[PDB]
C-alpha cells in the first residue's frame, strides 16, 4: 500500500493569501489523487479530483497540479470561511495501492 | 480465434508427436 | 507499435490484438509519465 | 443522494463490533465502490477498505486492518464492515463514502457514527 506524506502539518496565512500544500508518494501514482476540505465536526467535502480537475460547486481559487509523486495544492484569496483542515488521497480503489490518507494540515487565517 | 502462433530418397524425416 | 502506432481504428470497430508466448515488458509502461489516465484494477503498476 | 450508518456506538474492548452502511437514492452498481474511513477525535483520516459493487467481489483491504477487518456486499443497498479485538486505539468515526468508476475523488460521504472501545 502507498504511503502519503502531506507537508506542511500547520500553515497560517492572512486574508487573500495563497496557501500552498505538498502531498509526495512512495511510488508512482499517475495522478489519481482527491483533495478534501473537511470542517470541524463535518464530513471531509471533495475539492479537487484527478489532481487537475475541479467539480461542481467548487470554487476557481481552489488549483490542483503535480504529477508522478509530488503533487501541489493551492488556495488563493483565502477568505474567513476557509479556516479547515486539507487532506490528500489515492484513489487507487482497487489497485492493491490502498487509498491510505495522509497527514491533515490546517490552516489558520 | 488464434490462440496461439509460433514462427521458426536421400533426405528421411523422423519426428515424434 | 501498438501504443504509438501510425493511426488507430475508430471507436466502434477497435484495434484488436492478441499477446501470449511472449515477454512482455510492462516497465516501459510503468515509467512513461505521458500517461495522464492510468486507471487499472486487479493488479497494480509496479507488481504488473 | 444519501448515506447513512447505523450499528456504531459502545463496545467492549477486545470484542468485535459491525457497522452497516445504508444506501438511499440510488444502487450498489460496478460503477461505483464502498469504501471505509475512520478519524481519530484529534487526529487525520485513516483508510480501512474497499469493496466493488455489482457482481463483482472485488475487494481491497489496508496494510493496518489486513486481518483485523472483514468488507463484504450483502445486498445493493446495505453493506456491513466487521472489525475484531477492538482496542482504545480505534475509537474513530467512521464514514462511509462512495467512489466512482472513473477512479474520481470521494462524493457524497456520510455523516459519519462514533464508537468507543472502552469498559
Ligand atoms: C476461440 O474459438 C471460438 C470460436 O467459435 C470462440 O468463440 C472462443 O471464444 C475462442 N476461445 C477462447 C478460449 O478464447
Ligand atoms: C512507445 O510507446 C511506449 C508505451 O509504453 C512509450 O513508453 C514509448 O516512449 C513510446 N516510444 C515512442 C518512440 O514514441
Amino acid at each position: 500500500d502507498v504511503v502519503m506524506t502531506q507537508t506542511p502539518a500547520s500553515v497560517s496565512e492572512p486574508v487573500g493569501g495563497t496557501v500552498t500544500t505538498k502531498c509526495q508518494a512512495s511510488q508512482n501514482i499517475f495522478n489519481n489523487l482527491a483533495w478534501y476540505q473537511q470542517k470541524p465536526g463535518q464530513p471531509p467535502k471533495l475539492l479537487i479530483s484527478d489532481a487537475s480537475n475541479l467539480a461542481s460547486g467548487v470554487s476557481s481559487r481552489f488549483t490542483g497540479s503535480g504529477s508522478g509523486t509530488e503533487y501541489t495544492l493551492t488556495i488563493g484569496d483565502l477568505e474567513c470561511a476557509d479556516g479547515a483542515t486539507y487532506y490528500c488521497q489515492s484513489t487507487s480503489y482497487g489497485n492493491d495501492d490502498g487509498a491510505a490518507f495522509g497527514g491533515g494540515t490546517e490552516v489558520v487565517v | 480465434n488464434c490462440t496461439f502462433e509460433y514462427v521458426s530418397f536421400k533426405n528421411l524425416r523422423e519426428f515424434v508427436f | 507499435e501498438v501504443f504509438n502506432a501510425t493511426r488507430f481504428a475508430s471507436v466502434y470497430a477497435w484495434n484488436r490484438k492478441r499477446i501470449s508466448n511472449c515477454v512482455a515488458d510492462y516497465s516501459v509502461l510503468y515509467n512513461s509519465a505521458s500517461f495522464s489516465t492510468f486507471k487499472c484494477y486487479g493488479v497494480s503498476p509496479t507488481k504488473l | 443522494e444519501s448515506l447513512e450508518e447505523s450499528g456504531g456506538g459502545l463496545v467492549q474492548p477486545g470484542a468485535s463490533l459491525t457497522l452497516t452502511c445504508k444506501a438511499s437514492g440510488f444502487s450498489f452498481s460496478s460503477g461505483y465502490y464502498m469504501c471505509w474511513v475512520r478519524q481519530a477525535p484529534g487526529k487525520g483520516l485513516e483508510w480501512i477498505a474497499c469493496t466493488s459493487g455489482g457482481s463483482s467481489q472485488y475487494t481491497i483491504y489496508a496494510n493496518w486492518a489486513k486481518g483485523r477487518s472483514t468488507i463484504s456486499k450483502t445486498s445493493s443497498t446495505t453493506v456491513t464492515l466487521q472489525m475484531t479485538s477492538l482496542t482504545a486505539a480505534d475509537t474513530a468515526t467512521y464514514f462511509c463514502a462512495r467512489g466512482p468508476s472513473t477512479y474520481y475523488g470521494m462524493d457524497l460521504w456520510g455523516p459519519g457514527t462514533l464508537v468507543t472501545v472502552s469498559s
